[PDB]
């Protein structure tokens, strides 16, 4: 839900944000 | 090979960078984002970033591009590494655990403002322990559901 | 050059044809589509129309190639001429004017099954006339908008 | 609107259900 | 000899077809609502029968010689066989009904867009076996009333 | 000419004078009229009127005949003769204003009767001074609007 | 309205019964 | 009522749009 | 071997042909049925459907008549090759879905009418994927149900 | 020559002797049904019963077969001599009078159980002398109507 | 209606109850 | 339901208006 926002940002490859 | 689930979801992701909304991300763009997240990533290093995604060399990342790198390099799950660092941005302070401040931090700079009672129902979803924060392996549960 | 609000539509325009949400289109979907507003291609018909939009030539027209094919041949606005290819569509017993039928029949296979009051709502913001019907005339301004 | 969601489906090239 | 009565009705008829409301029919407009129910004349058909009515030769049709022609031509009653030429137009899939939507299909290019209740009345008015559509002979009782 | 409007308004004007509804005006029903607004014209008078619209010479105005004098003779606006004619007629004491009697006598003889307080909102309407009454120079305005 | 009434029977030619 | 309308349109001579 | 549960069935089937509420299904009354649902039968063939089941060949179709056809001819179960035929009927338009509107002109014509709720509701006991119509697969699961 | 409203009755009829619902009467039902209005037929007088109706003789009546023979052998009307002999039935004790007990009796043997009130009225509509029970007289004018 | 349902059983040839 | 009325005149032998 918010969590699942989380989990897309996190599996970013080259870009995310949480590296 | 994106679902319609998928790509509506790296759309919202897509989104956030492109914060002038004029369908393409620019160094800028993508360095604005990861200074709200606490990365200090050089110019240079930006620019690679950049040029790693634009498939066509003209500078920025549509969303077709974006697309076509999310399916040739994502990962299926989370892997355990990249859960690890996540939990790092997240607990900011390194105090072991994210507390609401910390969760409200993030998501607000993810494009969601969220009232108290939203906060405290994300972290309700993910407290195990019932302690009102998230640790690490209740913050991997989160990760990994 | 495609906006965020453009790629939005095209999403929508694009899930309407997807219509197993795997984010591929393929002749099969395309017909079904096509069949469903009145038109009769053939099988190599159809298979050309995705042949010409496939760019990887796998078979299936995904979103990213999607997306590419509307920035490079789309129009700014829609042509005269598709307007009057339209209004035939709409128009299905060709009496000159578009029923509330009509734009029903429309609405529910572009996926929007609306309430009478939405179709006459719908019908309200066309209808110059007040006739409760929409000509050819108040059409085009409807596509012109 | 509505109305909007036709304007689309008509400026669609090569695919568009309504030539 | 027409009263007042009849005034009133062939006014009504007249403004139908004269719908841009200058007291006058010209080719277009007869041939608007002629198409408009399912008729296809052709342009020099649509001539003659302007022509006939346009007693001035000014190529349109007054309502003065509309009244006149009225009055000249007109029958009593709706002739049998005017009745059976009516009912094959109301009846536009030939499967031997009108239904409701077939009479709101009529009634709209009338000029008289009506609600679901007020075309159920107008069948209950004529819906002699209670079936809730209209068939021949009860439509005959409806033109001979 | 006439437009539809005009039309309308005509045959209003029309059906007074046809207070049988038989759709002509005869001498008596022309006579009456004249009689019941305080004209006293003669006999021989009241034929000529008749006989000068009566185009096919049946001794009848009827409503083709009517219409077709009105767009050949009528003028654009009211005159200004009369209108000073018509003042006249209003203000039978000759007192120089037409008060809420005189109006209410004269509209009740144009087959409009009316309230009171619609008597009063007509007056209203003209009344600049606030008087209670309409004056020549308020008639005028009332007439040329 | 009402007035306008007035207006049509005073502009008829012939048989004005406001002459 | 409604049926007088079309009863009127069926029985116009020369320009019926019921022929 | 008809049961109770069929017979209740099978005559409420027979009271649809026989309009007249006679006891007996004339060919007349047969092309009534069929023609009300898009069939053109020619009258001979018609005659021969009725010869067929008329055992005592006195012209007619009687109920004793009717349900021994039945029990002699009838399936199981709906086959294959009926449920395609059906399908046919009901999508007239042939654009691969059946809509509310084929829907209650199919309902009609089998003599119940019902209203927009209930046909609503027959689409959606129908409508797996939610579309609000009613494709091939979905009408086949109603009818082997 | 039976009629739809006459196969209805009779449907109903045969269904209070087919109480298993499987479309067919045999020996021990039509046993059944008759010693419940207290008829003491024997087995062989049971079996001729069923004989004489079964017209293929393959030992039990079909509908078919039922609706056959009610056409072949009913009267048009209740003969007085049937009359007298169901008030025997009715009148069970011999006294003369059909009770609210008595009435209730058969009505329940007939598949029909009612309220107190629902054996009133029916009493009420026979009940000409306002006595409560219903007299031979009384009967007869309910099984002539 | 109730009597109705007495008149067919009574008219019931062969198999009626009420002989 | 009102699906069972269309069953059983889809399973007409000879006479199915659905052929
Ligand atoms: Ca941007
Ligand atoms: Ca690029
Ligand atoms: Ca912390
Ligand atoms: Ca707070
Ligand atoms: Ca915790
Ligand atoms: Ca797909
Ligand atoms: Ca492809
Ligand atoms: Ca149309
Ligand atoms: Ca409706
Ligand atoms: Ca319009
Ligand atoms: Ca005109
Ligand atoms: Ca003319
Ligand atoms: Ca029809
Ligand atoms: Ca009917
Ligand atoms: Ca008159
Ligand atoms: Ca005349
Ligand atoms: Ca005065
Ligand atoms: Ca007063
Ligand atoms: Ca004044
Ligand atoms: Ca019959
Ligand atoms: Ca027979
Ligand atoms: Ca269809
Ligand atoms: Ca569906
Ligand atoms: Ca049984
Ligand atoms: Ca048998
Ligand atoms: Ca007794
Ligand atoms: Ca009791
Ligand atoms: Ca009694």
């Amino acid at each position: 839900n918010h969590w699942q926002k989380i989990r897309t940002m996190v599996n970013l490859p080259v870009i995310s944000p949480f590296k | 090979q994106l679902t319609e689930e998928q790509i509506a979801e790296f759309k919202e992701a897509f989104s956030l960078f492109d914060k002038d909304g004029d369908g393409t991300i620019t160094t800028k763009e993508l360095g604005t984002v990861m200074r709200s997240l606490g990365q200090n990533p050089t110019e240079a290093e930006l620019q690679d970033m950049i040029n790693e995604v634009d498939a066509d060399g003209n500078g920025t990342i549509d969303f077709p591009e974006f697309l076509t790198m999310m399916a040739r390099k994502m990962k299926d799950t989370d892997s355990e590494e990249e859960i690890r660092e996540a939990f790092r941005v997240f607990d900011k302070d390194g105090n072991g655990y994210i507390s609401a401040a910390e969760l409200r931090h993030v998501m607000t700079n993810l494009g969601e403002k969220l009232t108290d009672e939203e906060v405290d129902e994300m972290i309700r979803e993910a407290d195990i322990d019932g302690d009102g924060q998230v640790n690490y392996e209740e913050f991997v549960q989160m990760m990994t559901a």
